[PDB]
C-alpha cells in the first residue's frame, strides 16, 4: 500500500492492531495469470488388461 | 481326413487288436509325421505313434542342425498347436494325451523345429499372419480379434509396444478361443498363447531394446 509512515501509525492506532502485516487488497503475492501446461492422471480404471468392466 | 480313411482296409484285414497293440491305451495305432524346419533331413515318416519327440527327430530328420543343444522351441502339430521349449521336448511323446498334458496337444502330427539362432517372435506373426489372410471373414471374433491379434504381434515383433500389452494381447486371445463358429480362431490365438508363456522375456527385452534405441 502506497500509504505515509503518519497515516500508517494513525491507522494502527485508530483500529489497534497491525494492519500492514494483512492487507486486504491483493499485490504480487497472487499467482500468475498464465500458467504452464497441467497432466491430470488418469483413474484407476485405464489398465490395459484385468479391467473387465462387469467387475466394476 | 485322408489318413483316416486310407488305414480303414488295414484295421478290417488285420483286425483292431493288430492296430491297437501299438502306442498307448485310448492312443493306439501308427501316424505319419511330417518334420520340417531346422533339421538336417526334413522328411515325412511312419512311425508308432507314442514316439519320443527327440527320437523321432534323431532318427529320422537326422537331428537339429547345431545339435540338439541348439534347439530353441518345436511346433509338434502344425500351426494350430502351441509352441513348447527344449526342456518340454526333452522327454515329451507324440499322442494326443500326453500333448495335452504339456498343453499342446498332437493336432496334425506335423513337427516344426526352431534352433537357437531364429527369431521366435518373427515365426510366430508369420503363423498369425497366415491366419489373418485364411480366416473366412463371417463371424466378428476371428475376423476382428485375429486382424488385431495382426496388428499387435507385427508391433511386438520390432518391438514398438510396452510390456503392459502382453497381457491385453492374452486377453484378447481368451475372446476369441472358444467364442468363434469354428476353430481356426482357437487355431490363431492357442500359438500367440505359447509364445507368450514360454517367451515372455523374449518379447520385454526386445521392448526394452526399442524403447532404449528409440528413447
Ligand atoms: C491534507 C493536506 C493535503 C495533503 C494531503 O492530504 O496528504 C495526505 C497524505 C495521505 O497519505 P495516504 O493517502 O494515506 O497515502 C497514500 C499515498 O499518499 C498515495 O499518494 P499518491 O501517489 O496517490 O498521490 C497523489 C497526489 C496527487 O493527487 C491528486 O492530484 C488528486 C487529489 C487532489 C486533492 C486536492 O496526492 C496529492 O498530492 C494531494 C495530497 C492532498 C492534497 C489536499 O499524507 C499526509 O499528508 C499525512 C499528513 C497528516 C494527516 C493528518
Ligand atoms: S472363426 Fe471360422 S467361421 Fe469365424 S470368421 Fe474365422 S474362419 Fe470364419
Amino acid at each position: 500500500a502506497s500509504a505515509t509512515r503518519v497515516i500508517q501509525l494513525l491507522r494502527n492506532w485508530a483500529s489497534g492492531r497491525d494492519l500492514q502485516a494483512k492487507l486486504q487488497l491483493r499485490y504480487q503475492e497472487i499467482s500468475k495469470r498464465t500458467q504452464p501446461p497441467p497432466k491430470l492422471p488418469v483413474g484407476p480404471s485405464h489398465k490395459l488388461s484385468n479391467n473387465y468392466y462387469c467387475t466394476r | 481326413n485322408v489318413e483316416t480313411v486310407a488305414v480303414s482296409p488295414t484295421i478290417c484285414r488285420r483286425g483292431g487288436a493288430w492296430f491297437a497293440s501299438f502306442g498307448r491305451e485310448r492312443n493306439s495305432g501308427t501316424k505319419l509325421f511330417n518334420i520340417s524346419g531346422h533339421v538336417n533331413h526334413p522328411c515325412t515318416v511312419e512311425e508308432e505313434m507314442s514316439v519320443p519327440l527327440k527320437e523321432l527327430i534323431e532318427k529320422h530328420a537326422g537331428g537339429v542342425i547345431g545339435g540338439w543343444d541348439n534347439l530353441l522351441a518345436v511346433i509338434p502339430g502344425g500351426s494350430s498347436t502351441p509352441l513348447i521349449p527344449k526342456s518340454v521336448c526333452e522327454t515329451v511323446l507324440m499322442d494326443f494325451d500326453a500333448l495335452v498334458q504339456a498343453q499342446t496337444g498332437l493336432g496334425t502330427a506335423a513337427v516344426i523345429v526352431m534352433d537357437r539362432s531364429t527369431d521366435i517372435v518373427k515365426a510366430i506373426a508369420r503363423l498369425i499372419e497366415f491366419y489373418k489372410h485364411e480366416s473366412c471373414g463371417q463371424c466378428t471374433p476371428c475376423r476382428e480379434g485375429v486382424d488385431w491379434m495382426n496388428k499387435v504381434m507385427a508391433r511386438f515383433v520390432k518391438g514398438d509396444a510396452r510390456p503392459a500389452e502382453i497381457d491385453s494381447l492374452w486377453e484378447i486371445s481368451k475372446q476369441i478361443e472358444g467364442h468363434t463358429i469354428c476353430a481356426l480362431g482357437d487355431g490363431a490365438a492357442w500359438p500367440v498363447q505359447g509364445l507368450i508363456r514360454h517367451f515372455r522375456p523374449e518379447l520385454e527385452e526386445r521392448m526394452q531394446q526399442f524403447a532404449l534405441q528409440h528413447q
